[PDB]
């Protein structure tokens, strides 16, 4: 019975990630879902089916210190992780040949799923799903 | 101090680990204690 | 702070126009006679690191230079005046290659033309494999000292060089220095540059002004 | 019957929790919280003493006190705030 109820043609804890990565990924798809307008309205105290937008390096560096459990700061860990996972391919660039990432013009977005990161959160203890 | 700052900042090994209590506290204990022992 | 970051008519030539050549004249009488003593007190007190930094070059760590001014002058320094005499003069005259990054017409075959000859006993990166399996049973003892000033060099940047250069610190008989200026050059390797890179890091920040590096971009166009 | 008194042996405990709540509200869309909302939990404190039939406002009746007053600010913010003053107020 079991065979059929499944299709098996699938070629088979999905993302071995440390806790900075797992950090640096939620983040991101904040920035590549939510508009430049609510940054300061939800994050300061003072579309699930769109394909998701670029953002700026300095967005998601801001978001991640800004919900990381005082500062986090950005040391060589952080920058080591967040290039992995280009590396890893969960994050793309707005290029194709000759890749230069300290070059200004280059943007970045989410390549990875909202199936995939609501599974990270549970993981984390961090409610995404009330920021939507 | 300068010099202990600027080998901290450097992270060079010169600087020495504060791990045992310093020359100056313990000499400073040692001597208060020999003062009032004879 | 990140709050800092969310809590965020006029033209240039409203502004007296200045030529090139008048641009060169303060820069450099400035750059000698201001903050002259003090910046050299420190060269002088930062030259103590040279054992430390000869020991953990023969260990086999990567030394990295970072931090606010020019590089240029202390790196020659040490690797001509301390670095290459102490080895032949201890091992018992190494060769130095120096890179220039700031330069953005290197290229990365060119550079590795040198290697091939001072190391290689008579597709780059199929011929660093079998420097690999050479030098694994060769002595390890220091041959060439490799120096790759601006490590964040345009034409270094791209991630076709960054490899060429991390798996050469595989090879124990290389030592490298390297120096960079970007804020966010470490975003430029991940764990399987840094490994091989096996870095050791100094923050050698000096104020030290960059008239070397300046002549390759105009400030004309600013 | 019960009219239960007051001895100022919590007086640090009361005051900087109400410091401690008038801090957190300075650039936060929240409750108007000033002095007569630290007099609620001075008289939330009697109510709890009265409900003993105790003369006496104690230790203990202040502690209700405290956690029911700080509780109502901390659960009235924005999500994305709640959680932290969740864990800044723990002392109480």
């Amino acid at each position: 019975i079991k065979l059929f109820l499944s299709t098996d043609d699938n070629l088979s804890q999905t993302y071995d990630l440390s806790i900075i990565s797992k950090y640096l990924l939620i983040a991101s798809y904040i920035c590549s879902y939510l508009e430049p307008r609510y940054d300061a309205s939800i994050f300061s105290r003072k579309p699930r089916y769109l394909q998701p937008s670029l953002f700026a390096i300095e967005r998601l560096l801001a978001i991640f210190q800004a919900i990381f459990p005082s500062l986090m700061k950005a040391n060589i860990e952080v920058f080591q992780n967040l290039s992995e996972l280009h590396t890893l391919k969960l994050i793309a660039t707005t290029m194709n040949k000759n890749i230069d990432y300290l070059s200004p013009k280059v943007r970045w977005k989410v390549n990875v799923p909202w199936e995939i990161i609501k599974e990270i959160s549970e993981s984390v203890h961090f409610n995404i799903s009330d920021y939507f | 101090r300068y010099d202990e700052i600027i080998f901290r900042k450097l992270g060079s090994m010169l600087q020495t680990t504060n791990i045992l209590v310093t020359d100056d506290q313990y000499n400073i204990w040692k001597k208060r204690i020999e003062m009032d022992l004879a | 702070t990140f709050e800092g970051y969310f809590d965020q008519r006029h033209t240039m030539s409203m502004a007296p126009d200045v030529t090139r050549e008048e641009f060169s004249l303060v820069s450099n009488f400035f750059n000698e006679n201001f903050q002259k003593r003090p910046r050299q007190k420190l060269f002088e007190i930062q030259k103590k690191m040279f054992p430390q930094y000869w020991f953990e070059l023969t260990q086999g760590f990567s030394l990295l230079f970072y931090g606010v001014g020019s590089k240029r002058n202390f790196l020659e320094e040490f690797a001509i005046d301390y670095l290459s005499p102490k080895i032949a003069y201890s091992q018992l005259s190494i060769p130095c290659l120096i890179l220039n990054g700031y330069n953005p017409s290197c290229n990365y075959r060119d550079v590795f033309k040198e290697i091939t000859d001072l190391l290689v006993p008579a597709h780059v990166i199929l011929q660093i494999q079998k420097m690999i399996d050479f030098y694994k049973n060769q002595p390890l003892d220091i041959k060439l000292i490799l120096v790759v000033h601006n490590l964040d060099g345009p034409s270094i940047r791209k991630n076709t060089f960054q490899t060429m250069l991390s798996f050469l610190s595989v090879i124990r008989q290389i030592a490298i220095v390297a120096s960079t200026d970007h804020i966010y050059a470490p975003l430029l390797w991940d764990n399987m540059k840094a490994q091989n890179y096996n870095f050791v890091f100094h923050d050698i920040s000096n104020f030290e002004p960059s008239t070397v590096e300046s002549t390759f971009q105009d400030v004309m166009k600013m | 019957k019960i009219y239960p008194k007051l001895h100022q042996m919590d007086m640090d405990k009361v005051s900087r929790v109400y410091a401690d709540l008038r801090r957190e509200s300075i650039s936060t869309g929240s409750f108007p919280i000033t002095v007569r909302h630290l007099e609620s939990i001075l008289r939330i404190a009697e109510s709890f003493a009265k409900m003993r039939l105790s003369e006496f406002v104690s230790s203990y009746d202040l502690d209700r006190a405290i956690k029911v007053v700080v509780d109502s600010f901390v659960d009235a913010q924005k999500v994305s705030v709640r959680r932290q003053l969740r864990r800044s107020f723990a002392i109480y």
